């Protein structure tokens, strides 16, 4: 079973970084460095982006210096799906990442 | 996922789906950084905007999919949460800061071909990869356009 | 922290454990080189 | 007020 909007099998999509004040001029949002925003500029011409129901997920990163996936965002926020000029937001593992530690090597890390 | 395309089986082990016991529904997607530990968003679970306030009892975690819909006999995991860790410092009011929340399961999940865990970036790995222009990728069951039907 | 917490974190069994790359992953290494 | 500006958290 399945429609169409929500898709039948899970989905992928390669996102390029965009720079923080790009991301800062996108929105009204008090944006903080504890997330970063991703997705093709206008001048690009390559859609894309998370919509709704994508929460949660992973914004991952393969290294090329040794071949492992990193996990670098979690896909929380933007202001609706694939709008030029707007750019799907995410929280920033790596600057969350001491308290990732502290939680689970037991309240201390 | 707009402007995505499916996804090749496996290609995201570290993909779970974060689903409600009742009523049944997909409730968001998450990534198994462990056997033991799942990363989400805090909003996810918490979001007194929506009257959202999930507690343990009501998600289950299914780990090993691939199509949204069935159930995947070989290959999917449902689990239990023992635990939940929301961030203490998560702003959902002003601008959705600290938006971390993790999901300890009952017991260990048993990794496979399509079940295995993400690395968390450290020191070098961020400062290396995080660069304007550089390409990173998002998977899941969401949407596929912006909403004005179902 | 170093690289990897698991070692075995982020080698997909299909894939980077198979030598076996997926259908897109060469747009990610294309953004790279030393670009940014 | 995340929601007055239009934010919008990730099914509806």
């Amino acid at each position: 079973s399945v429609a169409e909007v929500q898709p039948s099998v899970l989905q992928v999509v390669n996102l390029p970084l965009v720079e923080r004040p790009v991301c800062k001029a996108s929105t009204r949002i008090r944006i903080t460095d504890n997330m970063f925003c991703a997705g093709y500029k206008p001048g690009e011409g390559k859609r894309g982006d998370a919509c709704e129901g994508d929460s949660g997920g992973p914004f991952v990163m393969k290294s090329p210096y040794n071949n492992r996936w990193y996990q670098m965002g979690i896909v929380s926020w933007g202001e609706g799906c694939d709008r030029d000029g707007k750019y799907g937001f995410y929280t920033h593992v790596f600057r969350l990442k001491k308290w990732i530690q502290k939680v689970i090597d037991r309240l201390g890390s | 996922i707009v402007e995505g395309q499916d996804a090749e089986v496996g290609l995201s082990p570290w993909q779970v789906m974060l689903f409600r016991k009742s009523p049944q529904e997909l409730l968001c997607g998450a990534s198994l950084i462990s056997d033991r530990w799942v990363l989400t968003a805090a909003h996810c679970l918490l979001y007194p905007p929506w009257d959202k306030n999930f507690t343990v009892d009501d998600l289950l975690v299914r780990i090993g999919k691939h199509s949204r819909t069935r159930y995947e006999r070989k290959v999917e995991k449902i689990s239990m949460l023992d635990k939940i860790y929301i961030h203490p410092r998560y702003n959902w009011k002003e601008n959705l800061d600290r938006d971390i929340a993790l999901l300890k399961l009952k017991r260990p999940i048993e990794l496979s071909d399509y079940i295995h865990p993400v690395c968390l970036p450290d020191k070098q790995t961020a400062a290396k990869l995080l660069h304007a222009g550089f390409k990173g990728r998002v998977t899941g069951w969401g949407n596929r356009r912006e909403t004005w039907t179902t | 922290t170093f690289g990897a917490g698991e070692a075995d974190c982020g080698l997909r069994p299909l894939f980077e454990k198979k030598q076996v790359q997926d259908q897109t992953e060469k747009e990610l290494f294309e953004s790279y080189i030393e670009g940014r | 007020d995340f929601l007055a500006e239009g934010g919008g958290v990730x099914p509806r």
